[PDB]
RNA sequence: AGCCAGGAUGUUGGCUUAGAAGCAGCCAUCAUUUAAAGAAAGCGUAAUAGCUCACUGGUCGAGUCGGCCUGCGCGGAAGA
């Protein structure tokens, strides 16, 4: 993560959230590569081939990249609230594959707090496509 | 436990130490890396 | 090992060793290890260092040797009294005075000549150290 | 839960004297093993083995999703011997070819996670230089 | 962009030019065409992080001396036989 | 650096392998999910099964990790 580097995720961060503007928590307290695969082989499938939630999950690394769009970002920083992001999405159907994969096989990473876009809560959103 | 003039790491767990006037080395997990200046 | 084919005459004085180098640079390659100190280098320690740095090249690349033993240095043999003559020569000995270059390398990286060099540093009585190639 | 890969010859029951005890060592019984075993194998041709996953259980109850055959041994009908490779180096024997993969990738396609079929053809074209068939 | 400061040397010979090695520097020469050989001194650890890149030896120096940036290039060097050092170079008005 | 959890598999590197699924070699080292899982740097066997290292996702509130020239010091260093 350069100069030359961070401009690359500060573009992400301005184009990956101006369409689809989710963030979200995800890390490796449940990561081994095909426990892993629940979360990540699903959301490839579910997408087309080229799936990516890559991460930069950390404290200093979120009011610098972030501010172009969602300044509610400060709540993100410390412990180890992450980053996943969907490029298209509004509340979607992948906003919960991460409550169904800490149901099913994870250990309460960061509390998965939605990070409140349209002000979302620990739990499933009203707005959920059925 | 050896005694060289010419001490050395082997692993990535060696640890030169100096106790007493004497370059030490140990490992943790090793029985023949135990030394002595 | 390195030897005279010949030499004009049969044995030579002794000398002495003042001075700095010639050959101070990198002339051929890429790579030098260079004497600091000053001394003298008999035939067999220099193609035991050419084996134990070869070794380590793995024939790989080209190494090239610039120095070559011609001094015949001899002996009294044992346990004779000290008069009745001179000595026959026992080995050839070359001449080393600080600065002088003794081996060049070039092709296999650099990284790897760090050790490739020291393990042939390790066999050799003056204490040498490395040197690279300058352009100009 | 317990997936390496290590199992027995086809149309032979009782499946043990390729490894042994290492599959029934537990609590599940032949009667769910072997009404299964040479039981999938009329979709399933016979020759090369059938990968099945195998798993652990306290219920006892042991289910079933197959899948397909693999590349550690399946080279030889692609190639042309049962066992022919020796030192590919000095006195080379074997080779592969570029383009008759589309089969062996693709007609097992919702089996192997990935849709491109190039960069899946390298991946057993390294299995050939794997066993030394190098091209 | 490099340049060079320095300036002239009081007392010239061996047992000056030993001492003047021993305090962080060492001579040159300036020669050329038709202005005389300018012997000088120079700063040896504030251009041993300059001799570092060949454009030390392919590209224009300027030399700031009497007031005079001279526009030189690189023509010969001298080093210490056993040492990693600089001893004395040459510098063509060109 | 310290406090959660990796350290895949395409894959079961294999010639015919006592066995073969990485470590005992002389076979590529590409790659599909690529943050990655080295068709592997060491344990274990009949090869192993699994847990171990980076790889990279963490946490953390002011400094750094290892090269050059030199001043000094330390061991190497057993006697009638
Ligand atoms: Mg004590
Ligand atoms: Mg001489
Ligand atoms: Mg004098
Ligand atoms: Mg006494
Ligand atoms: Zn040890």
């Amino acid at each position: 993560a350069l100069n030359l580097q961070d401009k690359q995720a500060i573009v992400a961060e301005v184009s990956e959230v101006a369409k689809g503007a989710l963030s979200a928590v995800v890390a490796d307290s449940r990561g081994v590569t095909v426990d892993k695969m629940t979360e990540l082989r699903k959301a490839g499938r579910e997408a087309g081939v080229y799936m990516r939630v890559v991460r930069n999950t950390l404290l200093r690394r979120a009011v610098e990249g972030t501010p172009f769009e969602c300044l509610k970002d400060a709540f993100v920083g410390p412990t180890l609230i992450a980053y996943s992001m969907e490029h298209p999405g509004a509340a979607a159907r992948l906003f919960k594959e991460f409550a169904k994969a800490n149901a099913k096989f994870e250990v309460k990473a960061a509390a998965f707090e939605g990070e409140l876009i349209p002000a979302s809560q620990i739990d499933r959103l009203a707005t959920l496509p059925t | 436990m050896k005694v060289r003039a010419s001490v050395k790491k082997l692993c990535r767990n060696c640890k030169i130490v100096k106790r007493d006037g004497v370059i030490r080395v140990i490992c943790s997990a090793e029985p023949k890396h135990k030394q002595r200046q | 090992m390195l030897q005279p084919k010949r030499t004009k005459f049969r044995k030579m004085h002794k000398g002495r060793n003042r001075g700095l180098a010639q050959g101070t640079d990198v002339s051929f390659g890429s790579f030098g290890l260079k004497a600091v100190g000053r001394g003298r280098l008999t035939a067999r320690q220099i193609e035991a260092a050419r084996r134990a740095m070869t070794r380590a090249v793995k024939r790989q690349g080209k190494i090239w040797i610039r120095v070559f033993p011609d001094k015949p240095i001899t002996e009294k043999p044992l346990a004779v009294r000290m008069g009745k003559g001179k000595g026959n020569v026992e080995y050839w000995v070359a001449l080393i005075q600080p600065g002088k270059v003794l081996y060049e390398m070039d092709g296999v990286p650099e990284e790897l000549a760090r050790e490739a060099f020291k393990l042939a540093a390790a066999k050799l009585p003056i204490k040498t150290t490395f040197v690279t190639k300058t352009v100009m | 839960q317990a997936y390496v890969k290590l199992q027995v010859a086809a149309g032979m029951a009782n499946p043990s004297p390729p490894v042994g005890p290492a599959l029934g060592q537990q609590g599940v019984n032949i009667m769910e093993f072997c009404k299964a075993f040479n039981a999938k194998t009329d979709s399933i041709e016979k020759g090369l083995p059938i990968p099945v996953v195998i798993t652990v259980y306290a219920d006892r109850s042991f289910t079933f999703v197959t899948k397909t055959p693999p590349a550690a041994v399946l080279l030889k009908k692609a190639a042309g011997i049962k066992s022919g490779s020796g030192k590919p180096n000095k006195d080379k024997v074997g080779k592969i070819s570029r383009a008759q993969l589309q089969e062996i990738a693709q007609t097992k396609a919702a089996d192997m996670t990935g849709a491109d079929i190039e960069a899946m053809t390298r991946s057993i074209e390294g299995t050939a230089r794997s066993m030394g068939l190098v091209v | 962009m490099f340049t060079i400061n320095a300036e002239v040397r009081k007392e010239q010979g061996k047992g000056a030019s030993r001492r003047l090695r021993a305090a962080n520097k060492f001579p040159a020469i300036i020669y050329g065409g038709k202005e005389a050989p300018l012997a000088i001194e120079l700063d040896h650890d504030k251009v041993m992080n300059m001799q570092a890149k060949a454009e030390f030896y392919s590209e224009v120096l300027t030399i700031v001396v009497d007031g005079k940036e001279i526009k030189v290039k690189a023509q010969d060097v001298q080093r210490h036989p056993y040492k990693p050092k600089l001893q004395h170079i040459d510098f063509v008005r060109a």
